Parts: C-alpha cells; structure tokens; sequence
DNA sequence: TAGACACC
DNA sequence: GGTGTCTA
C-alpha cells in the first residue's frame, strides 16, 4: 500500500525495503538533493557513505535508478577486483544501452582496503565513459575510497540529520514502523514501545525495523513489551544521582548491576555526565572513564574494575 | 665472445636485450644498498642525530631497539617503544627515537638447523631441543647423532629454515664435517 | 529430455557470455551476458521439457559428456536436475531464478540500418589475430566504397588512430558514414558465416550477427559514430 | 593561453603546453630554456615537493618544446610488466624521423614501486642511448639512490619575492582566459587575486576550486580532527570520534602521521607516548568509540604547537 | 634390473599414493601415503635385484620413459642409482631411508565382512564425475537389495545428506545394513576392474580394493555404521 | 622399559606407561582414573613449574590408552598446519580403530593465539575419532573457549608422603639406569644428593647425569655494572613470571629496609607490565638497570 | 616475399637463440645470441626480398601462421611489414637496426679441432633429460677411447665432479685429452642429426654443430 | 608463487 | 611475527 513489499521475502527488514526515493526516509537537503537528481533524469557520479550502517545508502542507490528507469548494474564492491573493472564493468559502461536508458553501475560496500587498485583504475574510467554511464559507489568507510574517487563524486553523506531533520525522520519512521505492523498483523498495545524503537537505535533504520521483528514474538507491543525496551539501553538515572550524592554504599551497589554490559554502560555514562557536570570536569572526566574503558578486559573483576570508577568519579566530578 | 671485435655491451644491456629477465632482474637487485649498511645508516642517525627517511628502507623494530639499548642514556626510550612500540608505524617507532634519545655515539640459521632438527627426530618442544643441543655438544659432542640425523634433511624442510640459496649451502654443510 | 552433440556444443558457447543460463520448455534458448553486452539466442533440435535455472552451465555440461548420449535429464524429485544414465545417477542444483541473469524477452531487432556478411574463416581470422597484436577494439566502417573491420589497441592508442588489422567483407552501396566500434571482449559467437546486421539510432547502437546456429546481439561502443 | 580540447576538468583541459606557457620562479624557468634550447633532455628527477607546482606539466612541455615522441606512464602504472613489455618495446620499437624517444613516469615515488624503479636504473644502462628519462616525484626519498645518481635531480619550488609578485599576476591573468573560454563571469578582479594570494604555492589547486564555483556560471582528510585539537574543543571532538571508530588501525596511523609535522619537537615524544599506548589497548577496550575519544582529550591537554 | 613397461605404469600410480617409495629386491612392491589412510600392494614381473629408497619417484620414472627399455638399472659405485643406457648413462640419487615413509609388512586383510566388484568404466565414471560435481565423500552402503555408492559434498552438506551421485554396484544378499564412508582424496588406484573387499570391527574400518595389477587398501571414515 | 637405539637418557629411559611415571598420589590416581575408562576426553595438562615432564605424561596417557597419536611441537601448530596435517589425522579413521589423540606440546607460545581459535569448531567436528592433550605452563595462555572443551588437570603439589616415596623412586630409578649405562657408582649418597638438588624437576636431574641461583645477577646488581645484566637479561627472559618471584624473594634480605620498599615499586612495576612489553628481554634489562641505581 | 612453414620453422627456432632478428634481402638468414655464445646460419628456399629488422620475432611469427601461406610479406608505405592476406592485412612493426643484435659476417669456422657425430634422437634425450636432472652444464670430453658428453649440475656441484649423464658418441682415435665444457643454455639447435666440430686455441673455444637444416656454433671453455 | 599492504 | 587478500 503506502508502503513497499518484496513479498518474495520473509526476513522483513528487506520485505520493507523502499522501492522510490520519496518512501526513502532522509535528511530534508539531501532528499531534495536527491529529487533534483531523478527529475533532471542524468545520475551524477555519488558516493553514498554512512559510516554507521542502516542509514540508506544502498536503498537510495537502488532507488535512484528506479526512479529514473535507470539500465542499472549492481555490484558487490568486494567482487570488484581490477580483473573485473577492466571487464564486465568496462565492457558496460561502454555499452550503448539503446532502450535508451542511461546506464548506472551501482558498485555496493565499495569500501575495502585492497580494492585500492581497482579504485585507481576507476578513476580513469569514470571520465571516460562519463557520457554514457554514471557510477553510484556505496560505502561505510569512506576512506577506503582514494581520494582521486571522492574527487570525482559528489559525496552525501548518510547519518547526521539536523535536530529538525532528526525529529522529522523520527515521526516518518515511527509512522512507518505502524503501516508495517499493520501489514504483518501485529496489534499494537502501547504506542510508547513503537517510539521507543525508533529512538533507541535511531540512525539506523535496519536495526530499528530489526528490534521490532525482535518483539512481535507475542504479537502485541504492550507495556509489558514497553518494560523491556525501557531496560536495555535504559535510565542512568540511579547511578547519576548517587555520584551527586557522593555517597559509596549505593555506588559500591550499583557496580554489579552493569558489570553485564561494560562496553555500552560506560558509553551512555560519559555521554550524560557530559552536558551534567562542569566544563573543567569533562576534560576530567574522560580521562578517568578513558583510562578505565581502556582497562577492562585486562582487569580480573569486572564489577570491582567498574566500582573502582564510581568512587573515582564521585571525587574528581564537581556539579 | 666467439664474435671477436665486438663492441662492449654492459650486463645491464646483455640482460635487456636478450630477454632473461633472471639476468635482468639480478640486475636490477644488484644496484640496492646492502641490508646490513642500512641498518647502521639508521641507527646513527637517531644517535648523532642527522638526516634520514626510511621506507626507502628495511626496518626492524627489534634491531633498532636492541642495537640502542645498549647504552643506558637511551634505555628510557627503549623501554617507551618497548610497552608501546606495537602497532606503531614503523615510521613512527623512527620518529620517537629520533627526538627522543638525545646525544649521540655508538660503538641464529646454522643452529636453527641443528635444534628444528633436533626436536622433529624426539618428538618434543624447542625447548628441550635447545637443551638437548647443549647435553650433546658438551657431552657425546654430537656429530654422532648429526650423522644419524643428516638423515632427514629434505629439501622441503629446509624452505621452513630459511627462504634463500642460503639453505642449499646448509644442505651441505651437514652433509660434510660429521 | 536428452541432448545432442550439437546442443550442448551450442550451450557451451552459451556459457562463454553468461556462467549460468535460464532453460524454459521449448525448442528455445537464449542466454545475456551479465552486464548485457552482448546476446545470444538459437532453436535446438531437441526439445527441452521442463523449466530449470543452472547456476554454472560449465560445471554442467563437462558433467553431462561424462554420460551416454541416450543419458535422460529430468526433474529430480526434490525439483534439482536429475541426469539419469544407465547403470549411473547424477544430481546436479537446479538454481534460484531470482540467482541466474536472463533476458527478459527476446525484442525483435529494428530493420537493419546497414547490412553485410563475414566468412567463418574471416571471423576466426580476426579472433587469432586479436589476441597475437592486441586488438581490443573493432570498427566496421566504410573506406573505398567497402565495408571494412579496422582492429586497434585501445590501451595504446586512445583515439583509435592506429589501425593494426584490416579486414574487407564486402563493397557498401549507400551515402552513409557509420563508424561503429565494437569491443572485442563482447564477440562471443560461435565461429561459423555470419549475416552482420547493423544498427543505430543517434547515441544507441548494436550489432545483430546472424548465424545459421544462433543469433548475437551486440552492443556498439559509446564513442561510434554515424550519419543514421 | 593554450586549450586541450574534449577535456572534462580545467586542469586537464587548460595544461600549459610549452615550458613558456607554464607559469614559473626566475631560476626554474631559465632552466628548463635552458633545457629545451640544447634539444635534448639528459636524465632528469623533477622533484616538487609542494604539490600543485607544475612537475607533471613541466615534465610533459620539455617533450613538446624539443618535438620528442614522449611516452607518458603514471607511476602507479608503471610495474614489473609493463618496465618489461611497453616500456622496453618503445625504447627498441624504431621510430623513422627525427622525434627523440622519452619516458615520463609520473609520481614515481610511490610505496611498492621500489623495485620497479630498480628495474629501471638497469633500464638506463640498457636503454639510454635511445631514449632519456624524466621522473616526476613529491618526495625525492620516495626514490631510490641510484636513479638519483644517473639522474639529474632538479628541485622545483620558492620562488623569489620578486616572481611570487609576477607570479601571482600570471595566474590571474591566466585565470581570466580561462573564465573567457568558460563563459564564467568575474564579478570582483579582487576576488580572483584573493585566490591567487589563498593558495599561493598551489597552481593546480586553484583550478580545482574554480571549476566547483561555476555552478552558477559565477566568481564569488584528517583536517576535521586535526582543526578541533588546535581548537582543543570537546563537543567537536566529542562527535567526531564514533566517526572514526569503523578503522581505527587506519585512521590513528594517519593520525600520528600529521600530527608528527604540525606539532612541536617536544610534543613528538609525546603524541608518540599518547598514540603508542591507545593503539596498544586498542582490543582490549570494550567501547572503541569512547576509547578513541579518550585519546582525542588526552591530544589536546598535552599537544602544542 | 629391467623395468617393463606395466611395471612403470603401477610405479607411477604408486607415486601418487606416496611421493617416495622404499623398493626392496624380490618381485613384491608397496608404498603407502604419509598419513598412513592408503596403502597399496602389488606382484610385479620385474626382479627389483636391490634395496633403494627413492624421493622422488615421479621424477625418476620420468627419467626411465627417456631410456630404452633394455635400460639396465643397476646400484651405482658410490651407492645411488645407475640407469644404464646403449651409449648414455644417467645417474639418479638414493635416498636416505630414514627421509621416505613406508609399510612394516604386507598385513593380511580380514576375511571380508561384504564382498562386490566394481567396472573399470564405473570406477573411472566416479573419479571423473567427481572433480565436477565437487564430491569429496562417497558410501558404500546399501538400497533396495543392492550395493550402490553415493558421493557428497561435506564441505556443502555436512550429514551426508544430499546425494549428488549414485552407482549401482550388485545386488546384496546379507541382511546387514552399512554405510561406509570413504574420502575421495583417498581413491588413488589405477584404471581398472576391481573386486571390492570391505571389512569392520566396530569403529575399526577398511575397504580393499582388489585389482589385477595390484591392490589397494583405504580407511573407512569416522561417520562409518553398520551391524558386521 | 628402554629404547635401546636412543641418544638422550630421558628420551631413552622415559617412561613409557603412568605407573612408571614418577608422580603425586592424587596425580597418579587421577590418571589411572582415566586411562581406566581406555578412551581420553579433550585434557590440558599444566605444571607451571617446568621439568615436571607434562609431555612425558601425556605421551603416556596415549599409550595406555593404545591411541594412534599425532605429536606436535607447541610452537609449530600454525593456523595452516591445522587446516591440513591435524584436519588429515583428526578426519580418517584407522585401520585398527584406536583414538587419535592430538598432543600439541607448549601451547602457551605467542602467535599461536590464533589456531587456538581456528580450534574451538574443530575439536567439537571430531570427537568420536579424536581428543586433543594440550601442554601448558601457564593455563592463561589457552583461550578461555579451549579450556572448556578441555579436562583442565594441574599439576601436583607433593604431598611430604609423596616427597619421601617419590625420592625412593627417583633413587632405585637413577640407581638402575646408571646400572644399564654401565656408570659407576662411587657413593649411594652421591646418587641421593642429586634426587635431592633439583627434586620435582627429574627430567632436569638426568639431564645433570648425562654431563637455578640467581647468585649471577644477584651479584651484578651489587656490582651495579651493565655489561653482565645486559647480558644476564636474556638468559631469564623464558620464565619472567618465576624469576621475578625469585628476585624479590633474595633482594629483601640483603638489601636496606628503605630500599625494600623501593624494589616493590620497581619489581611491581615492571611484573605488572610485562605481557605488554614488545621484547622482554629488553623489558628484563630495563628491570636491572632501574634495580642497581635504586 | 612468402614464407614457407619449413622457413617458419627455422625461423621459430633462432628466436629461441635471440629474441630478434635482422633479416636481409638473398636467400641466407643468421642470427647470435646476444651474449654471443651462440650463433646459427641457414640456406631457405624462399627468397627474403626486403631488408627488415624485427623487434619480437616471436610474436611475428605467431602472427604468420594466423595467416594462408601465399601470404604476402612486403614493405609498408610507412616502412614497417605489411602482410597481406586474402581479404586481410595485419601491419607489424620494422625495428631500429641499432636495437637488434645482427652477427657482422659468417666467420668460417676453422679446421676441426676434433670430430664426432651425435644421433637426433641422442641430441633429444641429452635436452629432455636436462630439464629433469638440472643438468646446466655439459662436458664433451674424452673417456676410455671414446667421445663422452657428461652433464653436471652446476649450482649443486661448483667443480662439475658429479656426472649426472654420460652419452657416449662415438670413438676417440686421437691421444689428446680435451675437456669442452657447454652451458645447456646455449644448445638451442632444432633436433636433427649432427656433425659436430670441436675447436680450441688455448683459452678459446667453440664447438660448431653441422646439420642437414642449419649450423650452429656454440661457445665453450676448456 | 612472492611481495606489498594491512591488521593483530 | 602471524594471517589474510590482492596483483603480478
Ligand atoms: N606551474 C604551473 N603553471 C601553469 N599551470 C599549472 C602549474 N601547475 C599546475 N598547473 C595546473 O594544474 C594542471 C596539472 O598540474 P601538475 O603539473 O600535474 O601539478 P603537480 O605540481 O602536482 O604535478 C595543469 O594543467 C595546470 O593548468
Ligand atoms: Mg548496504
Ligand atoms: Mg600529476
């Protein structure tokens, strides 16, 4: 309906796969900039680049070339050793087409380090055939793309939408997320739990239509499904407060509970101890967090490692 | 040579001409600066300070870092290098030496053989085998078990010693003094 | 179904400008480069009973001349190919379509805007030759009132100003200047007498050559020119 | 003001073609006249090391000003086969006439062509009699001491305060042919000797930036990170480590890489001790993002330069 | 010593058991692969009339096809070995026992637990199908009255579950179900008609394979079942 | 048991089942245990005091068990020695249906971290054909994921009833090889005063037979000269983790109250950041230096 | 001119002596190689009527047999070959005499130091047999009354002690000891029948190799 | 099959 | 150093 379905596959994060560049979800600039791109009808050479993935580089390649009935010739980048640059790849981008469709190789994850020749034996190619077909590079890493590549491209890069931007998206997705349960026939209780996704693991739309498949194990997002999602990435809040309070019975306490998951604690620590505590405390901070993270894993207990950064940061941290 | 009068023809032109790229090829690595000159051409410069780039170069984090220790002024970078010296370019590895120690002066394959040997025939670590080298050397002094075992020498096994006409030379050489 | 010599002779050529192909029941088969260069399409005499998807044709055809000739494909039971010969079975995938490029359809081919032959011996010619001086581009144009093919090195010389191989297929009777340059990665045709239709229509182009086995489409290079 | 026609980038499309037409300092341009008046090119290694100076176009005119049958090969192309093959099919492949044969290989210092500049040296002994080499490199230690030896190396660059002035007026004039040609207009002639003076050095650079403007058919890299250490900003820092955590081996390797020149000798050793023992935890560290915004606080505090 | 031109023909085969062999005077051949899963026994015509170690065989019998076949192998002064020819000589290197591997004895087989035969243009359908269909497993076992063999690919298929091929040997008489897995890489003998000897002991397994040039004898995998 | 043909005592006098082993009473026990039940699960044997012969164990507990077994020495068991030798032994069944059993001798050298990994899917591929007997000083040196594939068996601690039995045995041992060598015996307290010297390292006291202090560095570092710790370093570097206990042990006594204090921080420092350390033997020299100025 | 598929043949062969070769207009083509210890000379049938140089005569002749055999070789309008087909014409290019190693003159061989013969299909096994033995270096000496040729491998064994091939020619009348030592690398000749002519002035030497195609001279030492 | 490059 | 990948 309002929304595509590939119907050829269960896996659901790719049922829903956006087949038009309007269905695809970005930032207001580059989806103007890529609207402009399909109504003047002639792809310009791009790089799509995330680096964080489920962003929609490789939909919106793919849809640039539905969009504009493109002759299009995807391709695993890690395939594209130079063999086959100087091959198929060459022997396409000389083509005449004729259907009188212009012709678009669309090379996906090209970002691979020892693809590095392939890349420079591009950069002469690009130009050549630049009359009669146009490239759309997909990558994570863009500096694993040379630079004489990037040069050649326009590169719109994927995943840091304006705040504006960013509340936009977050209605559009949510609102996808619910034509999508509608489709699969999963009843939604709660919609905290569906908002809630969309936040969570928000710049990637992959892993956000991924938690929900996660979910629906019962069918229903009720707030008993909205407890869960509340608890994963949840509220510091308890261990905030007790570093305030400068106090060690609860923090000495609070250590095992995150002992669990370490690596993504310490992340949302420095992240809200950050904008809470004073300027000359952040240079402080992190060198105290830095120099804990940096430890874990040579450390024998990890949960005595973690209580040893609480009572630091208690005495250092002043707000 | 069988064509008397002829002009002069250089190696480099004979390799060239002829088409043996073996000749060509020896020709081009004979022009390249000895190994062992570029490791002493490093170290000085660190040392006494003066210019030089390396990647030009070969570069052994170990030689630089050994050859230096020796003189206790320079120990503290060593060490530096030491802890952290991994994953750092060795680019990079030069260039803390460089700026780091600040004044300047300065001043196995065949028993590979013997103990890889050693430890295949007894089945055990490299360890004995440096052990059992010493027992027999000392005692027994081992020709006598270098003649039973000159036996397993094959050629195979000897790409696994060294990579070079090196290791042909050896083929020998425990075919010999026993 | 069973196959004769001469089909999978056929099908082995096939295999050259696509690894996989596409079967359908009929006396038909047609297969497209990947990257949709060049096109091939011939009637069999035997026909082919039931639709199938083979992901490498190479695999199974060297498979198949390891069997008698009387050796009946089938479809296995579990759907993959089932090649049953007298005293031996073999099981050969059957692929995912959705894995195995295929043509859409066959489109028929516009009127010719220029027509010509060339000898099986003259083909082969110009195939040897190619590899020996390095030729890896061709263009059928006109000189002397004659249809020519100028081979050059493309790598060595950009703009196709050195012609190193010339071959003459016969007098041309109309006004028209037509360069058309062709890749020589993308002549796969099995070696025999080709009818050579050529086409364009301004920046598009391609090359039909039409065999008494089998049909080859094409595609003329970007930088061909013409007066159609 | 000569055009290659059918060429896309201005760079490309407007290449001074004689060592005249190039734009030069006093001694270099006397040089190379004095180089294309003897008609016949010696070895030579043209080394810029400030890109952007005109080696490859230097390189390029000395064959045109002497009418020489010039081969031109790009360093990352120049290899084991091809030194075999073309090169020395080229040297011995006879030309009639008077056209003198010679080899320019471009940015030939490059990492894994070591050997093939090896190769070459015994080239040189082989082949020069008939035909004669210009080398083009950024850093001259890029080659190796024996083509330093038969070749004349030549270093371009600094130009007088005298020819900085008649320099900059030949690129602005040089820039108004271009924007004739181009049909691109010039609202301000101020504006156009403002990007003469912004990238002085770089002549190549300047017509990259042009080419972009013209959008309107009108005249009006480490860098992100390396501009928020001076800054000694956090929120700056603070967001542009998780871009960065995919290749971190990468990007901390070209890191120290240009922290090493911008930084002061003492804060050497120390963006060494800083760099060296993030890099050795990395692996251990369990959130990496963090762990590389850990190294960038810990740049800042201790990095002056 | 003579070398006939069959004896040549099993050395050759020998060499690819075991690239080395060990030959001791007397008429009785035998060489078995370093990891010890084949082993190989055969009579020959020829007197070997000395002890010799050889390293590489292949090489050596290389040498011999270059001589006549009067050439008089004999042991050379200084102990390697001596091809004597009409008017050459040719001198190839002894080895050092203690550098090739060996058999202690020819060990009896046990009194074959299933007995069958197999073609010799079945065998060879199966070694040749085998490099197409890329099967590196194959069991003998039995179906619907028959002693039959199915290879598979464990690399794609880790069970066995899916049979890529299937040769249907003789009928099978017993009442006892087994499926004896043997590993491709493991199938080295020459050309020809074999009567098949298997055998087991509980996890203990071996198949003999029993031609008339000479006899090979092959582990039977892990996976191996069966009531015997 | 002899093997009459070999060079080396303990190669020739080593003994060949788990009785003959010279052990622990619950070491010898355990053993027998399984042995007992004549097929051998996945085992890691750990010493860590060296000399205890581990590789003597367990080619033991492989012919007890009268498994085929693939021996290889620790430090040559390389990512693609895995992939075929080992895969070649672990994969066939034999002929005459014993166990093959791996035994990787030292698996707690460096680089080998990453075959450890390669063979966490690996020992789960073969068990019915295959177990694997790994060899360590130090456990931390196998990956976690191996030591739960694995029997992890660590040896003994002689009970003062094993240590006087195990002496009897040591001596009527020794006793009976330099019988079958021909040696001669000049005194019974000569032969008792080496089962003595090095007593749970017997591998060591026939290796003296068939011709420690750390009085040398000890004696460097009073000297506080560089020539002889620099030259001194590499001979420790193998065991760092037990001389550094030992200099410690020795350097508290014979040096000042105040410079006890010091060489904890010193000697603390230095254990503590070994294992980062690129060269040890470098790390070690770094120790010496620090120590004779202090 | 045409080339004929015996000329062809000859001509595969000399390219295995020098990459190029410089042919001149009459009824005679030679060729060394370029390190000059190898020379071979030929009468062919066909007549060259053009003087060419050719860089890669290789590739040429490769290109030849692409081609019917009336094939017509002739200069190009612009010098280089032009080869002309039936329906055809394939364009290589004339070498720069001044990169191509020529031989000056034939230079009579001198009277024969000593004189053997080898049979073509000894001449065959001593080649086949090289490749497998390594034998880079041959000896042509004498033995018991009888001209011997003796290979040796000369990396393995420096002093060429170890004969690792003997192949007896024929016997040797004279009482003079010679020991002319080949390199294998330098035996090009096509297989055929020879008369084979020693020659040595002290440190000199040559041995020259007389069959029914073609001659072949060949440095030694001795 | 090596050496270049990259990551532990 | 080891392992992997790629281009030659
Ligand atoms: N010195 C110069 N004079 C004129 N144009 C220049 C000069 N340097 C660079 N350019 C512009 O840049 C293009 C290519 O310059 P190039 O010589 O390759 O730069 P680099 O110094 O990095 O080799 C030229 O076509 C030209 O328009
Ligand atoms: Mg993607
Ligand atoms: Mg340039």
């Amino acid at each position: 309906s309002m929304i595509t379905v590939n119907e050829k596959e269960h896996i659901l994060e790719q049922k829903y796969r956006p087949s038009t560049i309007d269905e695809c979800i970005l930032p207001a600039f580059d989806k103007e900039t890529f609207k402009s791109i399909t109504s003047k009808g002639k792809i310009p050479h791009i790089i799509l680049h995330s680096p964080s993935p489920g962003t929609g580089k490789t939909t919106v390649a793919k849809a640039l070339c539905h969009d504009v009935n493109a002759d299009m010739m995807f391709v695993n980048g890690s395939d594209c050793k130079i063999d086959f640059v100087r091959g198929p790849l060459t022997n396409f981008a000389s083509a005449a087409s004729f259907d009188g469709r212009q012709k678009v190789i669309v090379i996906d994850e090209f970002d691979r380090s020892g693809l590095a020749e392939s890349q420079r034996h591009l950069r002469s190619f690009m130009e050549a055939y630049s009359s009669n077909c146009s490239i759309i590079i997909t990558a994570n890493n863009i500096d694993g793309i040379i630079k004489p590549l990037q040069s050649r491209c326009r590169v719109i890069t994927f995943g840091q939408p304006t705040d504006e931007d960013k509340i936009e998206m977050m209605k559009q997705m949510i609102r996808r997320l619910t034509e999508i349960c509608k489709h699969e026939g999963i009843a939604i209780a709660d919609m905290k739990v569906v908002a809630a996704l969309v936040k969570k693991n928000f710049p990637d739309f992959r892993k956000t239509i991924g938690e929900l498949d996660s979910y629906s194990s019962k069918g229903v997002l009720d707030a008993g499904i909205l407890s869960l999602v509340t608890n994963d990435r949840g509220a510091i809040d308890d261990v905030l407060e007790s570093l305030k309070n400068k106090d060690v019975k609860q923090l000495r306490a609070l250590a095992p509970k995150y002992a669990a998951d370490y690596s993504w604690f310490v992340g949302k620590l420095a992240e809200e101890i950050y904008s809470r505590v004073t300027p000359q405390s952040i240079i402080r901070m992190y060198e105290i967090v830095g120099e804990n993270n940096q430890y874990h894993g040579i450390a024998a207990n990890t949960e005595l490692h973690l209580a040893y950064l609480f009572i630091q940061l208690a005495c250092e941290m002043q707000w | 040579s069988l064509f008397k009068d002829d002009i002069q023809l250089n190696e480099h032109q004979v390799a060239w001409y002829s088409k043996d790229w073996t000749a060509v090829q020896s020709a081009a690595d004979s022009f390249k600066e000895k190994a062992e000159n570029e490791f002493f051409e490093i170290i000085g410069a660190i040392n006494n300070k003066t210019k030089c780039s390396i990647a030009q170069k070969d570069y052994s984090k170990f030689m630089v870092e050994n050859a230096l220790s020796q003189f206790p002024e320079c120990m503290p970078a060593v060490y530096a290098m030491n802890l952290i010296g991994s994953g750092l370019s060795d680019e990079a590895h030069f260039n803390y030496l460089m700026a780091a120690v600040p004044r300047g002066k300065r001043y196995d394959s065949t028993e590979v053989l013997i103990i890889k040997l050693l430890a295949k025939r007894y089945q055990v670590n490299t360890n004995d085998a440096i052990n059992y080298k010493s027992i027999l050397t000392k005692n027994g002094k081992l020709p006598l078990v270098l003649k039973e075992l000159k036996g397993l020498v094959t050629d195979d096994f000897l790409k696994e010693v060294t990579k070079n006409v090196k290791e042909q030379k050896q083929l020998k050489k425990l075919a010999l003094e026993w | 179904m069973k196959l004769s010599k001469d089909t999978t002779a056929l099908l082995k050529n096939f295999a050259t400008i696509n690894s996989g192909i596409m079967l359908k029941s009929g006396q038909f088969i047609m297969t497209r480069a990947v990257n949709g260069t060049t096109y091939a399409e011939a009637n069999i005499s035997d026909v082919i009973d039931f639709d199938v998807a083979i992901y490498d044709l190479n695999g199974f055809l060297g498979i198949l001349s390891l069997v008698n000739d009387d050796a009946e494909i089938s479809q296995s039971e579990d759907g993959n190919i089932k090649i049953a010969d007298a005293r031996s079975t073999i099981f050969w995938p059957a692929a995912d379509p959705s894995t195995v490029v295929a043509p859409n359809k066959p489109i028929p081919f516009p009127v010719a805007s220029a027509v010509t032959e060339i000898k099986a011996e003259d083909l082969q010619q110009l195939l040897r030759v190619s590899r020996g001086l390095q030729i890896d581009t061709i263009a059928i144009t006109v000189k002397e009132g004659k249809i020519v093919i100028n081979g050059f090195n493309k790598v060595e010389d950009s703009a196709l100003t050195r012609v190193k191989y010339s071959l003459t297929l016969g007098d041309y009777d109309g006004e028209n200047t037509f360069n058309f340059i062709i890749n020589m990665a993308n002549m796969k045709m099995q070696p025999g007498n080709y009818k050579l239709l050529l086409w364009a229509k301004g920046k598009q182009g391609a090359a039909k050559f039409e065999g008494e086995h089998a049909n080859y489409v094409v595609a003329l290079e970007a930088d061909s020119t013409h007066d159609f």
